[PDB]
């Protein structure tokens, strides 16, 4: 099939917002939900005995 | 060599005059050493019955009549500035004596001869052209340390060499392009080690030896020669076209072996970046190199009917084996060698 | 199932000769001037052999 | 229309080990007031 | 054909199974021999020395260990688990100074 | 242990992964006791179990002190930097959970 | 991605070669005139 | 019953190979007799080594 | 050793046992792609593989008389490189000096928390 | 590992001598029952001869090589009745398998990288020689330039570390940790590309439609998996860049395994269906390796392990009906209970082992690589249920397509089932619920 894809609009329209912009948007909330969680973690702002997943 | 005793008075005055040269302590004996290898290398690679061996002989006269006139010109300019036979700090004339060295070797952008004569040439002078005539101008690039000429030619050189052996479906332009890459890898180990150098060409010329010879005896000059090419069992077909996955770098064959003591010393030398260009060079090398392998590889073919029987030589053929043994399982001796310690 | 039966019968009866005739270890306190052999820290008697004769030490490998 | 309960399920199974063991019965009703449990009884609410 | 031959069917016709099309005899070897490298020896006889390996990862010694070491702690005043890696004494402790800006993390 | 040497951070990591491992059933057998007391006391677990609980959640905390966020590969050194770090927070900022 | 990829890499490695082979279909003294100006070039600037 | 003809007679070379490697580990396991019974976690205190060696 | 010398780092005592292939593994190997060789020369001319022995007892021979040759010149090039590299090291002691050893009790290195 | 080494050694020879397919088979699996009793490896490296030696990791990886490369030979019978270059397809097989066995009993990491990259020789050769399609000259060449475009710049970072640390054995290069960019985009991008990232995984269904099911097999159930031992080797030393640059690649992990399991719905041919679920899974496996928990790493060992075997368990299934109605696809394939009855209780019990079995080894894999991925953070809730319901969304609809409803009324007789391919079947399935009695062995590595 590849050998009719050209690169127009429409097709670069459906690659950025089929695959690359649900992967920015979920990357960039990984990085901001651990950042603000790495930031709280090493503060100091939570005790050893209530923190979320000990593996215990 | 072939059907005369004066060709191999011809190699002997071609191995004289190339350790001449190499052995020189001073340039204008190189030089001299250069005129007695071009004096020899002329009448082989000429032949009456064929039109075009005589226009590869006045290609490679005319490039290196002009590439032993400049080599001398910048020797007389160095011996003029500074009087001994070196120079203390790199000028413009250490420069010159380079590039009138790489015209002699093939290297890019000086290439351009090199695979435009190659099409004239018969398979044995193409073995001797690609390797013993880069023994006497490499060896005296060594005795320069400029970094940025020669780092313009080993870039130059690994990214046309590539790229330039895929247009060609002659065996002789296609070798002689892949010759052009192997020689940028050669140029990158001149500038860290003389000894990992020495190691890559005699390797190089192992390979090359050992695909001349398969391609000398049964006279493949073109692609689809070898798609034609009659052999009595296709299992012996397949076992000798790995050779060509041994000069493309491929582990565990014997031809990983040099690029990677190569890449070795480069890494303890801090350089990455060219070595990281070299690695998207081979793999282009490496794809021309299994145009010539589809022709063994899927062990059977449509092929022609009138052929019934090959043949060879017997001494030829016998040499040929031993050495194609040691282009494919050449790494269990890698215990025995003691010279890159 | 004829190889499944060719195979778990022999091992049947291994498993029978060695859980009936020659017996489990039972646990004991370590003697003051006894230093015990590799094989000596394991309870089955199958487990014994498998580590006295087909298999190497940890303090081997260690 | 199952495999979303099996997914549901595995979701609770991935939450429930801040306290060990998936054997809930001994953890109910010590943790009825604990967050981290709720969010257990929720996946297994969607997935029953 | 008629319904005599199907009624008595015959020896020399055989259905193939899967190991070799030529011969009969080299089908009845490699089916019982196959079936016994892989059936009777790899997952019978091999799940029967799994069964019975020994302590190699050491899981039932760390059991017997962890009763051993809840048996004595339960003893003395030291908690079950110790929070430290060693004793806080040996720990050299390094002055503000000689950190300076060091990055510490926890 | 020194810094070059090799044959003696195998015996310590080995002691470590040894000590993770009886720490781990510590915590193991003292859950398995929690849930024998659940069961054996059926409607009265809310009174008999609180203290059973108490030393469970303190062996999980000092498990999560000597061991926790060291990973997969958990050598000897990194819990020793772990334990240093820890205690130059704890000198330095007070204890972990305060502030600061 | 097979745009930027392996068979627009073969296309593009492709149009590269039959770039290059027209470099060499000329003669020996363009090439050689090439070599002239570059040995040109380094002895200028020998005099700056 | 066990399929095993006339032509399983040349499966004694991958034996000898399975001797030949169990020969060349038990050599191996001779060159690596440093540590033996130094190391600290098995190592018996001196004036006892007069008895046989563990492995 | 409480100090890392050099000179005692590169001083063979003789405590490394040399194995089981160390004098033996080159001229088998050796003698092995002689054999395969002549085995490959006898495929290539479509003879029987064990037609003719007498290349074959050559090669082997040809191969362990160069696999022992070359091994001890391979003994002799390490022996001379760690005697260049001892007397280098003996040539210039104050580029090469002793250094204090360095226990893990006087480090703080910056540990890696996965969470 | 001296003495499986050598057996395969003298295991060469039997290649030349003639009518000896199955003997090599039936040795083969003496092999891995002598390998079955070779067990007694823990966490460090045991059985040290001649820079040879194991962990329970390589221990695992070695017994399901030895597994697939003996089921490999079973389930090429093709090649035994046609004749077609049999004794250089053995000799493939077990020089590919010595590759392999080299590359995993490998100390030092460079033994790991140089049999790495000779192991895709008889791969490419497999490719080459024993597809059916004229598009194996596509399949090899983007198998062979994609794994070598990535694992060229890894070995100057295999010798910048080596300079860095002076040894390449795997205990001593875990004690220092680096904070180059670079030399972690090296000594990442090849096992990246080698296992398949929704990014770079193009080459793997080019390489697995064209390739023979003896070529299938060893791209399904391993050699996916040196992408992720390396990563189990390599990420040892790399914690700090890992955690700066983790998350661009658990989101492209997570995302796709989403989106390629919408692939799958969407596609008809059955070898290509299966070859995009190993990069679903696959994605999973990536996504717990670069998360650095305990639990991670033995949850991604343990899918690392069951998944190379219901994979290659899977392709089983698509040579067996691809040989009786000459080409594979859904409209061909559709419906296959009413012509071999006996062959859909395996393909449900190797399709259902593809999403999660309840008594398999890919539940138990399953069940803790998410628990490193939700403890990793709660945003990645949301694209792991999506994940998990569109995998058993797809490849429920392979048995539930190619196994009910209506036949094809345009096919010609063909061959039934035999005793061959129900024993192939079965050596796939009863491992995967046969190992989770013991899964301390695929489970703790460490
Ligand atoms: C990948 C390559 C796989 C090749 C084939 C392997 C076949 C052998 C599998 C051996 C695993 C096994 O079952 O071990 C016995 C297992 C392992 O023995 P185990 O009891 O010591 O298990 C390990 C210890 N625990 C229980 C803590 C996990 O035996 C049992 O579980 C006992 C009951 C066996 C019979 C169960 C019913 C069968 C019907
Ligand atoms: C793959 C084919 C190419 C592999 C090349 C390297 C193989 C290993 C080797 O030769 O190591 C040398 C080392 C040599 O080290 P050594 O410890 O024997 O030391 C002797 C070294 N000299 C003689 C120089 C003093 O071999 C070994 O350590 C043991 C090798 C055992 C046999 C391995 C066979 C592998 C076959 C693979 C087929 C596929
Ligand atoms: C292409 C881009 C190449 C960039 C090369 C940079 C190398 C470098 O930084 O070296 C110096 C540094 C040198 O580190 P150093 O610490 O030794 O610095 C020495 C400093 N002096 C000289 C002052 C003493 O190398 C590194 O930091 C490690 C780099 C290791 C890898 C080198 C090759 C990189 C190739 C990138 C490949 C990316 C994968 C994807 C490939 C896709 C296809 C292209
Ligand atoms: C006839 C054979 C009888 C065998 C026998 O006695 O077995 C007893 C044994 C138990 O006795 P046992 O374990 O004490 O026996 C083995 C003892 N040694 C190790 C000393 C040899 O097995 C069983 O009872 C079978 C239990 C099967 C459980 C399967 C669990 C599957 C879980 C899947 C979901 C979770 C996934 C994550
Ligand atoms: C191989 C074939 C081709 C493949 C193509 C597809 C590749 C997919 C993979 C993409 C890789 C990751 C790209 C970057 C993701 C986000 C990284 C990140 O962490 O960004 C955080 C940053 C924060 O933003 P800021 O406001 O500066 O921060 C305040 C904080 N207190 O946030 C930002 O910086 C946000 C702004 C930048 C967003 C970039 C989105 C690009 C989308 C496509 C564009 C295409 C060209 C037009
Ligand atoms: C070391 C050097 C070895 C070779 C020395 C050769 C010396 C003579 C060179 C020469 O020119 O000899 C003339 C002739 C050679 O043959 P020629 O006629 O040149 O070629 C015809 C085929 N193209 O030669 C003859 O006609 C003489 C017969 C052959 C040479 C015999 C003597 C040299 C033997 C070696
Ligand atoms: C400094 C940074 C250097 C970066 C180098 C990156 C190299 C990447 C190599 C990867 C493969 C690339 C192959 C390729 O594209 O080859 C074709 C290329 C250009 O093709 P061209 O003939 O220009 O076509 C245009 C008309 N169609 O090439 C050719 O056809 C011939 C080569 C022309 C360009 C040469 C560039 C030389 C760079 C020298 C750098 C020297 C650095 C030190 C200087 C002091
Ligand atoms: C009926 C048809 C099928 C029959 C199958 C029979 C199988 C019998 C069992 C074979 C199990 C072999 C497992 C193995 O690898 O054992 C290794 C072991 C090593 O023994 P060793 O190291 O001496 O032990 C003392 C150390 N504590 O033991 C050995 O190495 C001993 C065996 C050596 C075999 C040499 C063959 C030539
Ligand atoms: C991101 C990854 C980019 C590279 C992807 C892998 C390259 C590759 O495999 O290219 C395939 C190509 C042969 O293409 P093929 O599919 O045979 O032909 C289709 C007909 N148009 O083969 C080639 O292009 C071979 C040369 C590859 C050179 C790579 C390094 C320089 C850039
Ligand atoms: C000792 C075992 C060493 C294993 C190492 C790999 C050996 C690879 C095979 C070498 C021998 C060979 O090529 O044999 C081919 C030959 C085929 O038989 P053929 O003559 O075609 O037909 C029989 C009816 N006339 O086969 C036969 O005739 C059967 C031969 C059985 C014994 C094989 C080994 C004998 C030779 C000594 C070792 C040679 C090692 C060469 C290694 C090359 C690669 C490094
Ligand atoms: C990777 C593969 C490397 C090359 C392998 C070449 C041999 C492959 C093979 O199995 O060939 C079988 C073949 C059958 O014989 P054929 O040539 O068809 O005609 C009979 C005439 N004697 O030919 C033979 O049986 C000839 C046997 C002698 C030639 C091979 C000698 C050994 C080659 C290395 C074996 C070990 C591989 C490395 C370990
Ligand atoms: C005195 C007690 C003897 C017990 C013997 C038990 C033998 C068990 C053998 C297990 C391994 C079998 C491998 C085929
Ligand atoms: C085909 C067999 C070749 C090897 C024969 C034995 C050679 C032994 C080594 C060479 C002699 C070493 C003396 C120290
Ligand atoms: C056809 C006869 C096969 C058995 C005799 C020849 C092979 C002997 C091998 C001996 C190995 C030790
Ligand atoms: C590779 C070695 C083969 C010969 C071993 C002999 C042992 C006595």
């Amino acid at each position: 099939n590849y050998e009719h894809f050209k690169p127009t609009g429409k097709s670069f329209r459906t690659g950025l917002f089929a695959v690359v912009l649900p992967i920015a948007l979920y990357a960039w909330a990984l990085k901001a939900e651990r950042d603000g969680r790495e930031e709280k973690y090493r503060t100091g702002q939570v005790a050893y005995k209530d923190r979320q997943f000990k593996f215990i | 060599m072939f059907n005369n005793s004066s060709k191999i008075l011809f190699i002997t005055i071609m191995i004289i005059g190339t350790l001449i040269t190499v052995t020189s302590n001073s340039w204008l004996g190189a030089w001299m050493g250069l005129e007695i290898n071009l004096l020899s290398f002329i009448p082989l690679l000429s032949d009456n019955n064929n039109l075009m061996s005589t226009e590869a002989s006045l290609k490679y006269f005319l490039t290196q009549v002009l590439a032993s006139t400049v080599l001398l010109f910048s020797s007389i300019l160095l011996m003029l500035k500074n009087n001994m036979n070196n120079e203390i700090n790199e000028s413009f004339t250490s420069m010159i004596i380079m590039s009138a060295l790489l015209l002699k070797s093939g290297a890019a952008p000086f290439h351009f001869w090199f695979p435009n004569m190659m099409e004239g040439l018969t398979w044995m002078n193409a073995l001797m052209l690609m390797t013993w005539q880069k023994i006497a101008p490499l060896m005296l690039i060594s005795y320069l340390n400029i970094k940025y000429l020669l780092l313009i030619s080993v870039i130059l050189s690994v990214i046309i060499g590539a790229i330039g052996g895929l247009n060609q479906t002659s065996l002789r332009k296609l070798m002689a392009f892949s010759s052009i890459n192997h020689l940028g890898w050669m140029l990158s180990s001149l500038m860290i080690s003389e000894s990992i150098w020495l190691i890559y060409f005699f390797f190089y010329s192992f390979l090359s030896f050992v695909l001349t010879f398969m391609f000398n005896i049964f006279k493949l000059f073109h692609l689809n020669q070898l798609f034609s090419w009659f052999v009595n069992s296709k299992i012996l077909k397949f076992t000798l076209f790995m050779n060509f996955l041994s000069l493309g770098g491929l582990p565990p064959f014997l031809g990983f072996l040099p690029k990677w003591l190569v890449i070795q010393q480069l890494t303890l030398c801090n350089q990455y970046f060219m070595l990281t260009l070299m690695m998207m060079s081979t793999l282009i090398t490496l794809f021309f190199y299994l145009r010539i392998c589809y022709s063994a590889f899927m062990m059977n073919y449509f092929e022609n009917n009138w052929i019934m029987k090959m043949n060879m030589n017997s001494i030829n053929y016998n040499m040929y084996m031993i050495m194609t043994f040691f282009s494919i399982f050449g790494l269990f001796l890698i215990s025995l060698f003691y010279f890159m310690f | 199932h004829f190889y499944v039966m060719l195979g778990v019968i022999p091992v049947t009866a291994l498993v029978l000769y060695a859980n009936i005739f020659v017996g489990p270890a039972q646990l004991a306190e370590i003697p003051e001037g006894y230093e015990p052999k590799h094989w000596e820290y394991e309870k089955h008697p199958i487990s014994r052999f498998i580590s006295r004769y087909i298999l190497n030490s940890d303090q081997q490998n260690y | 229309s199952n495999r979303i309960g099996d997914v549901a399920l595995l979701l609770s199974i991935a939450w429930m080990l801040n306290y060990g063991s998936w054997n809930y019965i001994f953890y109910l009703e010590i943790m009825q007031n604990e967050f981290e449990m709720l969010m257990i009884g929720s996946l297994v609410m969607l997935a029953a | 054909l008629t319904t005599e031959d199907f009624a008595n069917p015959s020896p020399k016709n055989w259905q193939s199974y899967g190991f070799d099309y030529k011969d009969q005899v080299e089908d009845r070897k490699a089916t019982k021999s196959t079936f016994f490298v892989t059936v009777t020896l790899c997952l019978v006889w091999g799940s029967f020395y799994w069964a019975y390996l020994p302590d190699t990862q050491f899981r039932n010694w760390a059991q017997r260990e962890g009763f051993l070491e809840l048996r004595r702690r339960e003893l003395a005043g030291v908690d079950l688990v110790s929070p430290n890696y060693v004793d806080p004494a040996s720990i050299t402790l390094p002055s503000d100074e000689d950190l300076g800006d060091t990055e510490i993390i926890i | 242990c020194y810094t070059d040497d090799a044959v003696c951070r195998f015996e310590a990591d080995q002691q470590f992964r040894r000590d993770r491992m009886v720490d781990n059933e510590i915590v193991n057998i003292l859950r398995q006791r929690f849930e024998d007391c659940t069961l054996y006391e059926a409607p009265d677990h809310m009174v008999k179990c609180r203290p059973l609980m108490d030393q469970y959640e303190k062996a999980t905390e000092n498990w999560f002190i000597k061991y926790g966020d060291l990973g997969g590969y958990a050598n000897a050194k990194t819990a020793y930097m772990k334990q240093k770090h820890r205690l130059i927070w704890e000198r330095r900022h007070g204890p972990v959970g305060s502030g600061m | 991605s097979e745009y930027f990829g392996g068979q627009h890499l073969y296309q593009k490695l492709s149009m590269y070669s039959k770039t290059l082979f027209l470099m060499h279909n000329n003669s020996l003294k363009i090439y050689l005139l090439l070599f002239v100006f570059w040995i040109l070039i380094l002895l200028i600037l020998l005099f700056l | 019953v066990l399929g095993l003809d006339k032509r399983a007679l040349w499966g004694a070379l991958p034996l000898l190979g399975f001797a030949i490697g169990h020969f060349l580990d038990k050599k191996e396991t001779e060159r690596m007799t440093m540590f033996r019974d130094k190391s600290a976690l098995y190592g018996r205190p001196a004036g006892s080594e007069g008895k046989a060696p563990s492995w | 050793s409480a100090v890392n010398d050099p000179l005692e780092l590169l001083t063979n005592k003789g405590t490394h046992e040399p194995s089981f292939l160390s004098p033996i593994w080159n001229p088998i190997a050796c003698g092995v792609a002689g054999v395969g060789a002549a085995i490959f020369i006898n495929w290539g001319f479509r003879k029987p593989v064990f037609s003719g022995i007498q290349k074959h007892i050559a090669f082997g021979a040809i191969g362990v008389g160069a696999g022992a040759y070359f091994d001890q010149k391979r003994n002799e090039y390490l022996a001379k490189r760690d005697a260049v590299l001892r007397h280098y090291i003996e040539l210039h002691p104050d580029d090469f000096p002793v250094k204090e050893r360095k226990t893990y009790g006087q480090v703080l290195e910056s540990w890696v928390p996965v969470r | 590992m001296l003495k499986i080494i050598f057996f395969l050694l003298f295991l060469i020879p039997f290649c030349f001598i003639n009518n000896m397919y199955w003997m090599v088979q039936i040795m083969m699996f003496f092999i891995s029952f002598i390998f079955l009793l070779m067990n007694n490896f823990m966490n460090y490296w045991s059985e040290i001869s001649y820079f040879l030696g194991c962990d329970m990791l390589s221990y695992g990886l070695i017994l399901l090589s030895l597994w697939i490369c003996s089921l490999m030979l079973l389930a090429s019978e093709m090649i035994n009745k046609h004749n077609n270059y049999k004794n250089l397809f053995l000799l493939n097989i077990i020089i590919l398998l010595l590759l392999l066995i080299l590359t995993f009993s490998s100390m030092s990491l460079f033994m790991f990288y140089l049999f790495f990259e000779s192991s895709l020789i008889p791969t490419l050769f497999l490719i080459l020689g024993w597809g059916y399609q004229p598009e194996r000259l596509q399949a090899g060449l983007y198998l062979l330039f994609y794994t070598l475009l990535v694992s060229l710049p890894m070995l100057i970072g295999i010798f910048y570390v080596m300079n860095k640390i002076g040894s390449m054995n795997f205990y001593l290069m875990n004690n220092f940790m680096f904070n180059y960019d670079l030399l972690y985009f090296c000594l990442l991008c090849a096992f990246l590309v080698k296992m398949p990232m929704f990014l770079v995984h193009l080459w793997l269904p080019k390489a697995h439609v064209e390739a023979p099911v003896s070529g299938s097999m060893i791209l399904a159930g391993i050699m996916l998996k040196l992408g992720g031992y390396g990563m189990l080797r390599v990420i040892s030393f790399l914690q700090l860049m890992n955690l700066k640059y983790s998350f661009v690649w658990i989101s492209i992990s997570l995302v796709g395994g989403v989106l390629v399991s919408l692939v799958c719905l969407r596609q008809t041919d059955l070898k290509a269906l299966i070859a995009y679920s190993s990069v679903a899974h696959m994605g999973i496996v990536l996504s717990g390796l670069l998360t650095m928990t305990y639990w991670g790493l033995c949850g991604s060992y343990t899918l690392m392990i069951a998944h190379g075997l219901c994979s290659s368990g899977l392709f089983c299934l698509a040579n067996v009906s691809y040989e009786r109605l000459g080409s594979r696809s859904m409209l061909i394939n559709k419906g296959l209970l009413n012509f071999m009855p006996s062959m859909t209780l395996w393909w449900f019990l190797l399709s259902s082992a593809n999403m999660a079995a309840p008594p398999t080894l890919n539940l138990l894999g399953e069940i803790s690589l998410l628990n490193s991925i939700v403890s990793w953070s709660w945003i990645s809730m949301i694209l792991l249920s999506f994940l998990s319901f569109f995998s058993a969304a797809y490849t429920l609809y392979l048995y539930s397509f190619s196994q009910h409803g209506k036949l094809f009324s345009g096919v010609y007789s063909f061959s039934s089932g035999k005793i061959r391919e129900y024993l192939l079947m079965l050596l796939h399935w009863l491992p995967l619920n046969l190992l989770i009695l013991k899964s301390e062995s695929f489970m703790l590595w460490l």
